[PDB]
């Protein structure tokens, strides 16, 4: 119950040219800028081990939170190349910044997944189904 | 130049106006003066269109609701890309609709500080009148 | 100047006035006169555009019905983006249409403290009247 | 003044005058006639827009249905933020629409306390009338 | 010409230029100036087809407003493939939309930079004029 003061800094509105898109199916089409294009998918809860306390029946509550890329420059429907070989360190970044990047917690571990977020793609241009770990 | 780019800066904020305008550092740094000088010369060349069948071309003065209008249409122009929804395209659309109001004589140009703006003469022709017997002869 | 800082206070409360002007300090601390001079500038311009045709444009009094309309419009444009279903994008739309009778001769533009505007001549010119013969000769 | 803060308390109840018109305290604590007199003269002034075409701006007495529209105008007036769907803006609607109709000629301005209201001589004019040669000469 | 490659770059970004001109490389490393001409070539012509019947053909000199649609014009153009919700086809159809204003005689073509444009004779022939007895014989 203390993200925020980290968040402010985590958001930096990323695209430049799209204004206003309450961004968090994607076009692929007429998308203006490349924007950070984050995804829920659901959260992980659990009880009866050091997670759970005392009062509150509280526990440390699994979270997860996945991204979306799309930047659809040298790939248009030409080749892999330029979509994700770019978005390598444009990756490390998004994944940096918004996830590994708490304040001072004690039992909000804000689990952060460098590797093994697989991603398959459809549709033609760029999917991309990120995996990662909040818990919190 | 009905608008400049300190009336940009007051009617948007400096914020705004820097990062629609800096496309070359990523964040945005300074204003890039070229680019607003294009924008309102776009916004002007547009408002031109519209009120030169009224009113002489190079104007004089600047009224104030042309500032205005200037302003939102050079904003407008500073956007590379521009949905249909956006709210920028409809404070756009608004000063167009604005502008045809005026192009079609139901709205009047107002004062610039204190004088009339100077419309053309176009109302005024008439053949020249051949009124013999009328002179006091 | 139909309106001043003083009547956008007491219409929106100064906090509002405080949250909507303080563009540089989050929170805000103060009230930035210069943007609410040029939102009420911009209001009053418009509303001169609306009333040019009917009234004399340096109007020597405000009417009450004026001051509201330019107070709504000036808060209107305090707003860096507006988007079409915000409720004061409405009272601005409003306003509107009430200028937009006022102009059109549906409306008449109210007393001022006691007395009447200053309609324009418009309706005033006539050709002269020849009636010689007609002077009790 | 075809209202007063008496009319308003006994028309919305004393509690919500002081809801709607304590805006520096939280929980609201008293009532602020500055405010309240500012709509209230909103009001007035919207409805001498709608009836200056058919009767006298400076009324002597205040007919009743006066009262009420004026009113439902001020404290629609006192809502810094009103959406479409909110019964009051319904209910402002609903008594400019009076108005208008008694504007367009379609509803007559009831009586003040025992007598009729003033209307203006916008009718009586005529040119003056010739008729010599029917004077019983 | 009415518009050229350095128009294209400061409207749009040098970046968006050679995303949308390089075809042979992937990712794009230039700005190909044979595809960048051939659709200012494209424009230039859809504008003279809108413009041939109101004025001269070969234009000494180019009005803003006519830079502004030809440059929007000629990015639509650089699109292999434009759906109909894209916001760049948005834009050409304003501009489309204006050209037909133009030619309508709605819109006037505004200064090019100090001058008025040259329109065509269409308007002025009549068939000459006798009026012999009426030269002071």
């Amino acid at each position: 119950f203390l993200e925020p003061l980290l968040i402010e800094r985590i958001r930096s509105e990323v695209p430049g040219l799209a204004i206003v898109s309450g961004v968090p199916t994607l076009s692929e089409q007429d998308q203006p800028a490349p924007s950070a294009y984050v995804v829920y998918l659901g959260d992980e809860t659990g009880t009866g081990a050091d997670h759970q306390g005392g009062q509150r029946a509280i526990q440390t509550v699994g979270q997860q939170w996945a991204v979306v890329l799309v930047v659809h420059y040298a790939d248009s429907s030409n080749s892999g190349e330029g979509a994700r070989r770019e978005a390598g360190p444009l990756l490390g970044r998004l994944v940096k910044a918004l996830t590994g990047w708490a304040p001072a917690i004690d039992v909000a571990p804000l689990a952060r997944s460098a590797r093994q977020s697989p991603a398959t793609y459809a549709s033609g241009y760029l999917y991309f189904p990120l995996v990662f770990t909040a818990r919190f | 130049s009905y608008c400049t780019l300190a009336d940009l800066i007051e009617q948007y904020s400096e914020q705004k106006i820097r990062e629609v305008s800096d496309r070359v550092n990523k964040p945005a740094t300074t204003i890039d003066t070229v680019i607003v000088d294009r924008a309102i010369a776009d916004a002007d060349s547009e408002i031109d269109l519209h009120l030169h069948g009224r009113y002489q071309l190079p104007l004089a003065s600047v009224p104030t609701a042309l500032k205005r209008i200037a302003c939102g249409l050079a904003y407008a122009n500073l956007h590379i890309v521009l949905k249909e929804e956006n709210p920028v395209y409809k404070t756009a659309e608004h000063l167009r609709k604005l502008l045809s109001g005026i192009a079609n004589g139901k709205l009047s140009l107002a004062l610039d500080a204190d004088g009339k703006p100077a419309p053309v003469a176009n109302t005024v022709q008439i053949s020249e009148g051949r009124n013999d017997w009328g002179a006091d002869w």
